[PDB]
Formats: structure tokens, C-alpha cells, sequence
């Protein structure tokens, strides 16, 4: 756990979608009425 | 051929009235390619004012005093403009702006940041781009391996101790460890490379028996359990 | 000499620092990605630019705070000698 | 890509899955892969091919 | 052009309503 090289690294080299489908189908398991 | 340089090492070596260079046009216009216009505040203006006070005693075997002379009007017009403008760059100045101190400070750190070349964050494969972080390295290597070994701190804390004539103070190599660290720790990559590997290559290697969301997937443990099967025995 | 800091100075004063300090940082990735290790003159001519002006204001509007933080350290060199214990063949 | 991995498994698992829930909430249009495969002109053809067999075999 | 501690460069340093809307009405 040492970063030695990680300086030059950066200086050399500077979805929702589904989870609000995953929230409506957990709003759909909740009442029989749907 | 670096008569920027020639001036100082026959400054250095203590003779340079017994050479001067050879001032002709086989040799003084042969390092040229006037005079180049000196690039330090005045390590290579010092030179040239030692050059023409040791070539008063000659004043005619050497035809290059004009261009330097000529420089030396240069300097001083360029120093008369720049005072100049500086007596009206104080008088430009408006009554009030009230400069903001949250803003100074990122003027302040990006400036340090950016005089001894490391990167500033912003806040405002592929051995091309292998080969340009592997000549940085060797850049701070050989930049670490010019400090003089009797490296010594002076913090302002020594005060509290009282050091005499002969005391050996408990704070002096505050700098030597630390500019030993970084260039033994620069030189040891490729052994935590190799310790990396061992390692990377002993934890994923296995990758379905400590995992636990991995070994209980339909088709790892249908595979496991697959490779296993002992062949039929005919008869 | 100045040249320009003259005609912005009759303004804002900070406008001019960090539209350099932008052409500086991309003149240095301009260096890193060239393997070029000497500095241009291009930006060196542009860098004691910069540093004229961040001195000007501390000559000219005293800014109430202009902040202090320091290492608290500076390398010298110190005295080396010898052993005095002759060597042994 | 001759071969399968567990990667490639689970990714068309997936996929298969998320394509199946997204038709009842009629966020996706899937009207191409329909049509494409029914083709009702390639249809009515086929039907004139399995009539002109009725009639060369009779 | 004095360094500044090392400990004070690390200090100052619509997809929405497409299912609510189709969950209201299935």
C-alpha cells in the first residue's frame, strides 16, 4: 500500500433506468389492486 | 559548440587571457550558430562583464567586443523601458478592487505547484503512453542522485534546545531520510510489481471458492460440479 | 518589460493570472506528452509574467489576509570529515 | 467467440430478462423484431407456394 | 517562491417519470 508511481499516472493520463424499473416493481409487489 | 559555456569554463579554469577565444571568424561565428543574448539573470551576464574587462588590455585582436557592447546598450534600454513602466504601472493602478482571499490562495498553490513540475488538480497498455511515464522516472532519478550527500535541515524549533558550540542536535535530518525514501522507493517498483503478481494472481486464481455471490450462481456450481464426474465403468 | 500590464491594470487585475496559469498547465501536458525536458522560451518569458503581477497587488492593495504556511524548514549543507581511525590492508 | 464463458452466460441471461419485463411497461418498441419475423407479404407468399404445390399435385 | 506544506496542498485541495407513469396505468 504504498503509491509510488501513481503521481506520474496523473500527470500522464488525467444504469438509473433499470433501477427505477427495479422501484416499480417493488411499488408493484406491495398491493393485490395492481 | 556552447560558447556560453566556453566563457565559463575558461572563467573556471582561471585563464582566459591566454586564449580569448580566438576571436575571428573561423571561431567566434562558429559557436555563434552578435551574440546570442545571454538567458540567465546573471550567471551568463557576469561572464560577459569579465570577458570585456579582461579583453581591455588586447582591444584589437578581438573584433567581437562591438556585438557585446551592442548587448549591453540592449540591456540597458530594455532596463530603462522596463523601469519606465513600472513608474507607470504604479500609477495605473485603481483606488479600489479588493482582491478576494479565496481566490488568492489558489493563485498562490497552483503558481508553487507549477515552478517545480508536479501536476495541479484543476478546480477552477498502449507502450506509446508507457514509454512517457517510464522517462519520467528516470527524470526524478537522476534528479534525486545530484543532491549533495551532507544534506542538512535547520527547522525553527532548534531554539528550544539550545545547541552550543558541539551539541548534536535531534532534528537535523529531516530532509536526508526523506529524500532517501523517494529514491529507494523509485528504485523498488519493479520488486512490488512482483509482489503484486503474487498476489493478484493467488486471489483471483481461485475466484469461486471465497466469493460467496460466485459459488452460489446457477452455473459455477454446475460447472464445478461437472468437472468432477468419475468416468463410466464398462462392465 | 510590461507591455501589457499596463493596459490591464486599468481593470481587473485577475483576470489575466488564471488565463495564464491555464496556458501554462497546457504547455506543461504539451511537455510531459513530447518527452521534452528543458522548458521553452515561451513560457518561461510567460511565467515571471505571472509572478510580476501577484507581486504588484502585494506592493499596491495590501489583500487582508495574504496567507502565511511554511514548512517551517530550509536545507544546508553541513560540515563533513573523515574517520580519523586509519584503514586497514 | 466460439467458445462461452460465465460472463458471457450471465450477460445473456441478463439481457433476456431485462427484455422481458420491459414489455409490459411498453418502455421499448421491439415493433422490428416482430415485423421482421412475421412479414405478412412473405406470408401471403409462402401461402401462393404451398397453393401452386396444391396445384401441381392435383 | 518558499513550498508550502504538504498537509495544506492536501487541505485546500427525465428518467423518472417513463416508469411512474406507465406504473399509474398497469
Amino acid at each position: 500500500s504504498l503509491p509510488i508511481e501513481d503521481n506520474y499516472i496523473r500527470e500522464v493520463v488525467g444504469s438509473k433506468l433499470m433501477e427505477c424499473v427495479n422501484d416499480a416493481v417493488q411499488t408493484l409487489l406491495q398491493g393485490d389492486d395492481k | 559548440l556552447q560558447e556560453q559555456s566556453e566563457l565559463m569554463s575558461t572563467v573556471m579554469n582561471n585563464t582566459p587571457t591566454t586564449v580569448a577565444a580566438l576571436a575571428a571568424v573561423a571561431a567566434a561565428s562558429e559557436t555563434n550558430g552578435t551574440i546570442p543574448k545571454p538567458r540567465s539573470s546573471a550567471q551568463l551576464e557576469q561572464l560577459l562583464y569579465r570577458y570585456r574587462a579582461i579583453q581591455n588590455h588586447p582591444k584589437e585582436n578581438k573584433l567581437e567586443i562591438k556585438a557585446i557592447e551592442d548587448t549591453f546598450r540592449n540591456i540597458s534600454r530594455d532596463q530603462d523601458i522596463y523601469e519606465t513602466k513600472l513608474d507607470t504601472l504604479r500609477k495605473s493602478i485603481d483606488k479600489g478592487f479588493q482582491y478576494d482571499e479565496d481566490l488568492l490562495n489558489k493563485h498562490l498553490v497552483a503558481l508553487q505547484l507549477l515552478e517545480k513540475d508536479t501536476d495541479v488538480p484543476d478546480y477552477f497498455g498502449d507502450p506509446d503512453t508507457e514509454i512517457r511515464i517510464s522517462a519520467r522516472i528516470s527524470n526524478r532519478i537522476n534528479e534525486l542522485e545530484r543532491l549533495p550527500a551532507n544534506l542538512g535541515t535547520y527547522s525553527l524549533d532548534d531554539c528550544l534546545e539550545f545547541i552550543t558550540k558541539d551539541d548534536l542536535s535531534s532534528r537535523m535530518d529531516t530532509f536526508k531520510i526523506k529524500a532517501l525514501v523517494e529514491l529507494k522507493s523509485l528504485k523498488l517498483l519493479t520488486k512490488q510489481k512482483s509482489i503484486r503478481q503474487k498476489l493478484i494472481n493467488n486471489v483471483a486464481s481461485q475466484a469461486h471458492h471465497n466469493i460467496p455471490y460466485l459459488r452460489d450462481s446457477p452455473f459455477t456450481a454446475a460447472a464445478q460440479r461437472s468437472v468432477q464426474i468419475r468416468s463410466k465403468v464398462i462392465v | 518589460g510590461d507591455d501589457e500590464i499596463e493596459n490591464f491594470r486599468n481593470g481587473t487585475p485577475d483576470k489575466l493570472v488564471s488565463d495564464s496559469l491555464l496556458k501554462l498547465k497546457r504547455l506543461r501536458k504539451e511537455r510531459i506528452l513530447n518527452k521534452v525536458l528543458k522548458p521553452t522560451t515561451e513560457e518561461r518569458e510567460l511565467y515571471f509574467k505571472v509572478k510580476r503581477i501577484l507581486k504588484e497587488v502585494i506592493l499596491a492593495k495590501k489583500v487582508s489576509k495574504v496567507p502565511i504556511n511554511n514548512v517551517r524548514a530550509f536545507p544546508v549543507l553541513q560540515t563533513n570529515y573523515n574517520g580519523s581511525i586509519p584503514v586497514v590492508r | 467467440y466460439n467458445n462461452v464463458t460465465l460472463k458471457n452466460l450471465t450477460a445473456f441471461q441478463l439481457l433476456s430478462q431485462r427484455e422481458n419485463i420491459c414489455e409490459l411497461l411498453n418502455l421499448v418498441e421491439s415493433t422490428e423484431r416482430h415485423n421482421s419475423i412475421i412479414n405478412p407479404e412473405r406470408q401471403r407468399m409462402s401461402l401462393e407456394e404451398m397453393k401452386k404445390m396444391l396445384d401441381a399435385l392435383k
